């Protein structure tokens, strides 16, 4: 289970 | 254990037996370790897209398609998932292809599974990838790059497309060095009418499409400023027709870019002379042009 | 006879005991002979118009600004009215304030109160004196001189308002001698979105409708035609970077439209050199401005 | 009656 941490880190995203 | 659904997808299987059995596949992703992932490996996944480009191609079962979204989506959740679909060649091109306003749910898959692509950080580039596979699409029928981005964007779409496009967006713009680039694309889309759109996305009150625009907003101002300290300099300088011939010709001469500079030029020369109000005239494409290179 | 209502305007009148009177005044202007007009000629006329301002001015009585425009309409069905009517200094001018989204019937009396000075033949460029009074209302407070007539074409209004609008723009294009003027400030209106707009017109479904439409097509079609005619010409001439800089400085030099242009110029040329599609940026660019200089 | 000649001849218009 990977992308669901970079999922929500993008909606509520600091993944910038 | 694997091999069982590997077998399912070549044995030529159809709709409703189709669904069921992408159904299970999927829960049986999901609820599994790593390395019974690892078991459907390039072969089973490689099946998963075969059906959907077949799928594609014909013109009730919406909802068969999708589930190979959900399936992908559980695969690449993880690193030797994600990994194994980038090493295929018809793999991100056909999540692009998901994408629709017509089947809402599926283009709010499609659209996030990239945008999560773009956003990694070691295959360097991802968003060039993603990008030039957005555009392969736009003519298999004729419609421009970024209209499925702009159409989940309208009166009737669910709010949660809306925020799976901007969104889509931000990763299409963020991991992206070149400032030329991202007012660039970003031209593009408010061509298409995204200014004329991103009104609305303010007047919705929303917790997760509003922590989008408070990266959006955040990009295309700190472009904006950055871009204007480059024009400012280019104010001071080019104050002469001189300084811009001299400037035209050491760089939009001989760089395949002349010929579409040339046709702006003899647009922009075509008012008649004693047109009362050329200068008023010129003034209000000053501000057209200056809302697309700059607002 | 006339005297009796000259001085009912002048004696201080107000809400709901106005209204009834000007009702009156109405029914009298429509039901009465031409030399009956006349006895409350300038006068009278100038009273009426002196509400209108100073209803203006204020900030459940809409109603009785429009009575005052049916009065104007009512004498204005005619010879002396019209010309009287064109004597005036705020005359054209407070025809023009009344239009507005906010009440939509009084807009609808206003707009065709002016398209029929428009294609008034013997006083010459009529279009030109309500394009110029369009312009004064634009500032008292700050917003665009044509807003107006798109807001008017939106979703929620009333399907004879939007009639009235695409009907003035006609009368403010069609007795236009220059080619150069029709197209200016038809791409004066699409930039505000009426191209945006345009599309929804023609869903609709009427019989007085799709009788401007069927003007207005004809006239931005025999402009574009025309236009590339002289357009073609400049393909072949200014095919050299050298014809173009030729024509810029003979033309675009000591004329106030310069600075403008210098600016256009400033923009295009923002984008950096190294920057990878930087043909295919110029090429948007390209499609951009070409879009709004012909279509 | 003057410029109701003028409206009509405009919604369906043949002054142009």
């Amino acid at each position: 289970g990977v992308m669901d941490s970079l999922l929500e880190a993008l909606q509520s995203g600091a993944a910038f | 254990s694997a091999m069982m659904y590997i077998q399912e997808l070549r044995s030529g299987l159809r709709d409703m037996h189709l669904l069921s059995c992408l159904e299970s596949l999927r829960v049986s992703l999901n609820n599994n370790p790593v390395s019974w992932v690892q078991t459907f490996g390039a072969e089973g996944l490689a099946s998963l897209l075969d059906i959907l480009k077949r799928l594609h191609d014909e013109k009730y079962d919406s909802r068969n398609q999708h589930e190979i979204i959900r399936c992908l989506k559980a695969f690449m959740n993880n690193k030797f998932g994600i990994k194994t679909m980038l090493e295929t060649e018809e793999g991100i091109l056909l999540l692009v292809r998901a994408m629709d306003p017509a089947v809402p749910n599926m283009m709010i898959d499609a659209a996030k599974l990239l945008s999560a692509l773009c956003i990694l950080p070691q295959p360097e580039d991802m968003n060039e990838r993603v990008l030039e596979a957005m555009t392969e699409r736009a003519e298999m029928d004729e419609v421009e790059r970024f209209q499925p981005l702009l159409d989940g964007l309208k009166s009737g779409t669910s709010i949660a497309l809306k925020v799976g496009c901007l969104q889509l967006i931000n990763a299409l713009i963020t991991p992206a060095e070149e400032l030329d680039f991202r007012v660039h694309i970003r031209s593009e889309l408010m061509r298409l009418g995204l200014h004329q759109v991103l009104q609305e996305l303010r007047e919705i009150e929303n917790e997760d499409m509003k922590v989008q625009l408070c990266v959006f907003d955040e990009q295309g101002d700190e472009d904006f400023f950055d871009l204007k300290g480059r024009l400012d300099d280019i104010r001071m300088e080019m104050d002469d027709f001189g300084e811009v011939f001299q400037i035209i010709l050491n760089t939009v001469k001989d760089s395949k870019a002349e010929p579409h500079f040339l046709s702006i030029l003899q647009h922009l020369l075509l008012v008649r002379n004693d047109y009362e109000a050329r200068p008023q005239y010129y003034k209000l494409i000053e501000e057209c042009v200056s809302q697309i290179v700059l607002h």
